[PDB]
């Protein structure tokens, strides 16, 4: 059970926040193309 | 013996693949995994994944977090969210935003914020460990 | 006769040790230029490494001591690895020096954490979750172990440092004895011999941080 | 004296007990390194635990220590 | 008197009036430790 | 999605902790608690939604 | 006296029975570093299963230490 | 006497084979620890095993205890 | 008799021998658990392994009760 | 005779050389259990390596019960 | 004669020496049994450690019946 | 002389003391290779730990050493 | 002699320290392989530390036969 387990978070929300760090650790020349390929775009209603 | 499978969202790095070994980094420590390993599921962390083809040779990537399954027919399934190889990735960004989240987390003072300012310091300390 | 070298050393009626314990700091050398030789390169370099490996857990009243421990530990294996020299007095080996080293600094550490800190430190006689039918005993263990941590930190310097002298002295004896018989078994007592002083280099260095880190963690348990 | 000599070997035999605390203390000090490389977050709950299990260890290592200077120099 | 206390004295006195307090408070400590260990021997 | 022409309307199975936990052919994977199936299965929900979603 | 001489071996031999409870002790409290690095939530339930073995593991150890005063003074 | 001499030594060794269960207890409730934090819904079962090899190990220990007092006193 | 004192020790020592299978029943009925925490289904033929494991560290015991009575009776 | 009687506490002190493979036959038997419940497909793989554990264990067990009976009969 | 006799003691103590390997290599051929259950695919390379520490540890159990035999005979 | 002589026994059997650091630094460098397998970027806090579990353990291991020189020599 | 009988118990005992490094060794190279079968790609940094844990441990058993050796030779 780590840390953010105990703080109520998810491993989807852990894998997002990791998966974004590891994203603007990017350079300039894939990060562009990188976060396109990756956002989100879709709402909740 | 060993089906390796390393994959992303948009990228198929291996695809039914015979390798001889790979290391993955996986949230209960690292371990790596050949032939008739013992079946295991688990969940990646940022780190490394290395893999060694038959030939000796050794190709390194950079996956941030996923799903390893090791199964009972030798097959692995390595299902990365974002896998980057190592030259795509710089050391400064890395240093430079592991600082940043270093000063957001003596500033912060909510438990739940402060997981997430964790989660992402570790994110940057396994990039900076990682890279050099 | 066989505890020889263990005594205190005397030329000509004088007390060489005192030379002895004030040579290690001589092969330090040190320079106000900002690129030096080879020897005051490397040192740097270690010097900073120590500061690093020990200072790094320590507030910032801790690390006020970072020159006392860092001269510690280079004074302890200097000497250790001068000492493993043919035929020298090894002034670790002497329990007097050692507890000369050890009753300054641990009473030095334990004192500081009684003049402040006098609450958090009667309070770390007691670990935090203990039962209520076990408090009272386990307050006259730590005491008791808390007054032999001198104890142990000189005897685990003088009794490791005697113990790999001594062993080595007794091995080379034999080969000596072994000299003039089968030579085969001269050489596997030698190559027994020659594996045993790379040990007694690993100690030697090892006694030295584990003396220091043993009086870092106390310095760190009182700051 | 058949007492003075006896003394030697009582308080010799008492000080094997020291033995059992040279074992559990490594086994203290090395649970703390594999429960510290499974969950380094908790480092320092982990060795509040070590403490207490070297302190309660060590504690019978010394209960020996005692009955061999007890009878050694009391005696 | 000179040179002495500007290379020994003025250099570990911030060490010899503030941070080696309680080591001299243990080197007594020590010292009378050592007499009365040297006194009944 | 079959081809051009044809696509096909499937359905794809999502299974909860405590299905997958108390499985009996889920005794020979290894190193398995209930946590590290929890982090599983919740990846393995934005898996099935993602390839859903691509077909 | 040939008694007075037996009674130091044989205390000093049974208080050996000690290093039984100095290693019992280390893995006790070295099992909750490695149980509570996996399920820290079950912290408190976890140390309430350590000191059963602490207690019950030194039991033993003082059944020796009994013994050693047994024979040294008590005959 | 030699003999009353000798069964102080002999009872006093007797009992240093109570350190075996020192330890064997010390295992067995340390496992409980580990793998009660790995399976925490079975710990009712567990407990029974702990519980199962908490006597046999003492059992082993008591044997040595009755040596002890099978020399001390019923000879 | 020195002959009637010294069978005394040898028995007091060879009990100590029982100090192993004291640790080693330990070992088994607490990897046991550790076992069944992970793989409850197969309860049935871990606990098979344990007996034949008890069995055979016991029986190193018992060769040690063995000479015990060997010495203190059959001579 | 102080040889017969010396032959008694050499014979005793010797045997307690089998509590080494007591405790050793319990780790051997207790790894088995563990490395059972992990992969039980290797079972029959597993228990070979016991039963070579066990042997090389049990060999050292006895080279002790050797010279147990070596000084007590034929010497 | 004294020496004689003490020398059937020394040499059975030496030999308890022997225990350490007993249960040095229960741990070796314990933990091959765990380690070849977790990557079966190294069983050769497994292996190869298992008969280096099987050597290792019995080496320091020849030491001890080295001076068992070294008293015993030598002497 | 009967001291001369006890001198020898008793400061033999208190370096039997030593086996326990013999045993105890085996798990602490045995805990940092597994402990460093699982977690290898801690390699440098790890072994923090291992050297001051390998003193402390070391520690209970010379105070035999020195009981054992302290009867020797110092008396 | 008193004195040269005493030295050969002395000796004898002093030799069962070397069972702590028997044990010790198996502890560390069982680890070995527990700890690289996990991480194979470490063996050449794991064999490190074995050796490092290898050397520190048997160094405790080599200042038993020293003493071993001192009390029957040197003196």
């Amino acid at each position: 059970v780590a840390y953010w387990r105990q703080a109520g978070l998810s491993y989807i929300r852990y894998s997002q926040i990791c998966a974004k760090a590891v994203r603007d650790a990017l350079k300039t020349e894939f990060k562009a193309n990188a976060e396109k390929t990756s956002g989100s775009n879709v709402k909740i209603v | 013996q060993m089906s390796f499978t390393f994959a992303s969202p948009t990228q198929v790095f291996f695809n039914g693949a015979n390798v001889r070994q790979v290391d993955v980094p996986t949230l209960t420590g690292a371990f790596g995994i050949l032939a008739a390993h013992v079946p295991t599921l688990q969940v990646l962390r940022p780190g490394l994944v290395v893999v060694h083809a038959e030939d000796g040779t050794t190709s390194k990537y950079f996956v941030s977090s996923g799903s390893i399954a090791v199964n009972a027919d030798s097959s692995v399934q390595l299902l990365a969210e974002e896998a980057v190889t190592l030259d795509m990735l710089d050391l400064g960004a890395a240093k430079a935003n592991l600082e940043k989240a270093q000063a957001e987390l003596v500033g912060t003072a909510d438990e739940a914020t402060r997981a997430e300012i964790q989660i992402r310091i570790e994110a940057n300390e396994a990039l900076v460990k990682a890279l050099e | 006769n066989l505890f020889a070298s263990f005594i205190a050393p005397t030329i000509l009626g004088l007390p060489a040790a005192v030379l002895i314990i004030l040579f290690p700091p001589l092969l330090i050398p040190t320079s106000k230029y900002l690129i030096n030789n080879r020897l005051i390169t490397t040192q740097q370099w270690l010097i900073k490494l120590t500061s690093k490996q020990m200072m790094t857990m320590h507030n910032t009243k801790g690390r006020t001591w970072s020159l006392m421990l860092v001269s510690l530990i280079i004074f302890i294996a200097t000497t250790n690895l001068l000492g493993l020299l043919p035929h020298s007095f090894t002034p670790t080996t002497q329990l007097s020096m050692n507890l000369a080293m050890a009753i300054p600094l641990w009473a030095g550490t334990v004192i500081m954490g009684f003049r402040s800190k006098i609450k958090n430190a009667l309070a770390h006689f007691l670990p935090q979750g203990t039962p209520t039918p076990l408090i009272p005993m386990l307050v006259i263990i730590e005491t008791i172990s808390l007054l032999i941590q001198p104890m142990a930190l000189a005897v685990r310097l003088t009794a490791n440092i005697t113990a790999g002298h001594l062993l080595m002295h007794l091995i080379g004896s034999a080969t000596l004895a072994m000299s003039t018989i089968n030579l085969p078994s001269t050489l596997i007592i030698f190559t027994i011999l020659i594996l045993l002083t790379i040990l007694e280099i690993a100690v030697a260095l090892i006694q030295a941080y584990v003396f220091t880190l043993l009086v870092s963690l106390y310095l760190h348990d009182n700051t | 004296d058949i007492d003075t000599a006896a003394k030697f070997i009582g308080a010799g035999a008492a000080t094997v007990g020291v033995a059992g605390s040279g074992a559990g203390i490594g086994t203290v000090f090395g649970s703390l390194i594999i429960g510290y490389a499974r969950n380094p977050s908790l480092k320092q709950q982990l060795f509040s635990y070590a403490i207490l299990g070297f302190a309660l260890s060590e504690a019978m290592g010394l209960f020996c220590l005692m009955v061999a200077f007890l009878i050694l120099f009391a005696m | 008197l000179q040179s002495i206390i500007k290379n020994i004295w003025i250099p570990m006195k911030p060490y010899y009036t503030k941070v080696y307090q309680e080591i001299w408070i243990g080197m007594g400590l020590m010292g009378f430790i050592v007499y009365k260990i040297r006194a009944a021997d | 999605f079959r081809s051009v022409i044809s696509y096909k309307t499937e359905e794809k199975p999502i299974f909860s902790l405590n299905t997958v936990a108390s499985a009996d052919s889920m005794s020979i994977y290894d190193d398995i608690d209930a946590d590290v199936l929890q982090n599983y299965q919740e990846y393995n929900l934005a898996n099935i939604i993602y390839y859903s979603l691509k077909e």
